[PDB]
RNA sequence: AGCAGCGCCAGAGAGGGUGAAAGCCCCGUAGGCGAAAGGUGGGGGGAUAGGUGAGGGUACCCGAGUACCCCGUGGUUCGUGGAGCCAUGGGGGAAUCUGGGCGGACCACCGCCUAAGGCUAAGUACUCCGGGUGACCGAUAGCGCACCAGUACCGUGAGGGAAAGGUGAAAAGAACCCCGGGAGGGGAGUGAAAUAGAGCCUGAAACCGUGGGCUUACAAGCAGUCACGGCCCCGCAAGGGGUUGUGGCGUGCCUAUUGAAGCAUGAGCCGGCGACUCACGGUCGUGGGCGAGCUUAAGCCGUUGAGGCGGAGGCGUAGGGAAACCGAG
RNA sequence: AACCUGGGGAACUGAAACAUCUCAGUACCCAGAGGAGAGGAAAGAGAAAUCGACUCCCUGAGUAGCGGCGAGCGAAAGGGGA
């Protein structure tokens, strides 16, 4: 009774005032070495999920 | 107007989905059919596969917490002067919660776009913004202190 | 307690059922199962004697257990129903307007 | 609407009244569930297959026996054994809105004003509580039996008069409800009564 | 007690019984009275126990193997984490207010507080117990137990654990006769009813029988089904039923499966019991109410099926950003 | 009968394995208490030069936060009331 917003979750997503699931890049803080700068760049972006990203905002809600 | 024929307005009819019968959802009951159907499985919301959900985006939002957590600080509250300007009077924090934007957040902010009012709008935050078209309409006194 | 009931041995009529009309003396209220006894009910009991002991028991067709809700008691007038004053001593039954 | 009857010795006068104008079928219909349900009281009751009274063992088995396949004589397919979904205790009222509850108390009160089977009296020449007194009144007033009529005053003396009558429920002015507005064909009350109404929305 | 004629009480027309269906017959109901005795009782009164003042000087006092520190620990939202605090197994070990603790490692300032003694009503939980009520059960239900049940019975033992309620208004429970050792029937009789006759109201299905109509001993079958004929049957008539001789056609049910009549699964038969519910929170949809607003939670008052007050809070109006911040950006 | 405080204290189970975790200080064992029990005159709370014993309900709030940051776990002041 009265669901748990998945802490796990909100650790890592914000969803955005429209209601689609903000989410950060993967690919950044380890396969690292020497990628291209055009690499850890674009990989500093956030972005859009799609269909998980509907199953996200099923978690949370209270927030 | 009496008692017979109050009526659900024809259109809310309770009729649930009773699964059980010979024709219409029936024997397999519901959507089932298949395997994996006893007492409900794993999620699906969230969790599974059995991979690894796609808990693969990774965490960003650090300042997630120490262990004592959220901190004694201020929060200024944004309302647009264009939501003010409908009353008018010498609008303060108080007159402003007493209407129904506001809930207690101490602090005010008001800001945003519209046409602003020749009233007096105390406040505890203004927008170099708000502060411009309103010095163009009355006064505007800063807040008070602590 | 309470199982006091309308009355005791005396004159009372009956507007029960197949002897509605027949009124007589009730010698026997039996407070147990709530019914009385007159000169009304009449059952023919066909058996031979009740107990082994004496000859035979005669075909006694006696009184039968009648209900006690099916019997009004009576004075100067054709049974009403028991209210009760109350003297500057003790306290007895007066019916609808009469006495005794 | 606006022309509700005023009983008086001055005579019959009438007053002028706010009520709505349009009437709701279905709204009212909401606020008489409510109010039939939040009276409603949750007691059917059943022990599923562990409030059973009965113990545990596994009965037989379960292998090489022939027989069935059971557990404890608990379970719900045996019998005697716990019901399945058993009705268990529970609470059929509901939140509803208050900005609805008045929305019906006045749309019932102004039905009967369209209906012309509402009264507003004052005179309660009826006094002092006796059935007998207040069934020459309600004669002069009209009221013959005929239709079944909500009394609504905060004279207990009137109350305790009508109060055991067949065709009249008895009610104080605070206890209007949208649902013994629609029991009633007809609706009486003190000119005080719909003072504390028209207090509540007018 | 119904139907009807004419009456009547109601602070009582809740409910229940009376041979059926009663405001009026009964018991009650609404209203109002009542304790020698035991019990209860600051709700009221009374009394006591115990409590109440300033300034100044003095430097006495103010809970000890405790504080506090360390090691091993628990509790807490805190899983050793930057790990405080309360609690304490092990070791060391103060101070009497120029004192000691706490304010999340620690230090400084500033604030909170008086450990290491103890007691305290109320709100609170509960339901063996008594009372009230039910969009609770109605004998495979409801407690296991409506009943002589925690019994019978099973187990050494802990323990487990049944079944089983019904005549009738009243026993008026069938005198006597008849057959029979009895059981049991047949008349007579009781009763409105006895096919209400005693495990007896209702009496279903399986299942067992007796009488009748149709039908079968050269006929091959998932048993049925079309077609016609004979027979028997209600009907003026046309027609309808029951049966079934002949011809045509015809691979049971569920389940499980690529695939079943299947030599795969399950079921002897009938009756009863038997499986998608509920709470809270979501997300759609939908019917409504209100709308830059919508809405109370607990309770307080009222009601004894009567609702109302209660904005605490909640969701909404501004977003971005890890934050500081900024803001229709 | 149940409820209560303290002394002890499970595993199945969930983590779709499984050790930390969970189930849980639940089950049960024990001792003690009473119509209740416990709790209680702040070495308090915590950011208002401010609230002010305790108990409970509502809320705050699935928030702060805890967590092989997995499964999951989950407060406090403050506000409303008794």
């Amino acid at each position: 009774p009265k669901m748990k917003t998945h802490k796990g979750a909100k650790k890592r997503v914000k969803i955005t005032a429209s209601g689609k699931v903000v989410a950060m890049k993967t690919g950044k803080r380890h396969l690292n070495w020497q990628k291209s700068g055009k690499e850890i760049r674009q990989k500093g972006r956030k972005f859009v999920l799609a269909k998980p990203e509907a199953e996200r905002i099923k978690l949370l809600l209270p927030y | 107007d009496l008692r017979p024929n109050p009526g659900a307005n024809k259109r809310r009819k309770r009729v649930g989905r009773g699964p059980g019968s010979g024709h219409g959802k029936t024997a397999t009951r519901g959507h089932k059919g298949q395997k994996s159907r006893s007492g409900g499985l794993k999620d699906p919301r969230r969790f599974e596969g059995g991979r690894s959900t796609t808990l693969m985006r990774l965490p960003k939002r650090g300042m997630q917490g120490q262990v004592p957590g959220e901190i004694k600080r201020p929060r200024y509250q944004g309302v647009n002067l264009k939501d003010l300007a409908r009353f008018e009077g010498e609008v303060t924090p108080e007159l402003l919660v007493r209407a129904g934007l506001l809930k207690k957040g101490y602090r005010l902010k008001i800001l945003g776009e519209g046409e602003a009012k020749p009233l007096k709008v105390v406040a505890h935050a203004f927008s170099k913004s708000a502060l411009e078209k309103l010095k163009a309409a009355g006064g505007e006194p800063v807040l008070l202190e602590a | 307690r309470v199982k006091m009931h309308v009355k005791k041995g005396d004159t009372v009529l009956v507007a029960s059922g197949k002897y509605k009309g027949r009124v007589g003396k009730v010698k026997e209220v039996l407070p147990k199962k709530y019914a009385v006894i007159v000169e009304g009910v009449n059952i023919v009991k066909k058996a031979v004697r009740v107990s082994p002991k004496y000859p035979q028991g005669g075909f006694i067709e006696k009184e039968a257990p009648l209900h006690a809700s099916k019997v009004r008691p009576i004075c100067p007038a054709c049974g009403k129903p028991t209210r009760v004053r109350k003297k500057f001593l003790e306290n007895g039954k007066k019916i609808r307007v009469c006495a005794k | 609407m606006y022309q509700i009857p005023v009983l008086s010795p001055s005579g019959r006068r009438e007053l002028a009244a706010d009520l709505p104008a349009e009437i709701n079928p279905h709204l009212l219909w909401e606020v008489v569930r409510w109010q039939l349900a939040k009276r409603r009281r949750g007691t059917a009751s059943t022990k599923t297959r562990g409030e059973v009274a009965y113990s545990g063992r596994k009965i037989w088995p379960q292998k090489h026996t022939g027989r069935a396949r059971h557990g404890d004589i608990g379970a719900p397919i045996f019998v005697g054994g716990g019901v399945v979904f058993g009705p268990k205790p529970r609470d059929y009222s509901y939140t509803l809105p208050k900005k609805v509850r008045k929305k019906g108390l006045a749309m019932a009160v102004a039905d009967r004003a369209r209906e012309g089977k509402l009264l507003l009296v004052e005179a309660f020449a009826g006094v002092n509580g006796k059935t007998k007194e207040f069934l020459a009144w309600a004669k002069e007033a009209g009221l013959d039996g005929s239709e079944s009529v909500l009394l609504v005053t905060g004279n207990e003396l009137v109350r305790r008069a009508a109060r055991n009558l067949p065709w009249v429920v008895t009610l104080a002015p605070e206890g209007l409800n949208v649902y013994d507005i629609v029991r009633t064909e007809r609706l009486v009350m003190d000119l005080d009564a719909w003072e504390v109404f028209q207090n509540r929305i007018g």
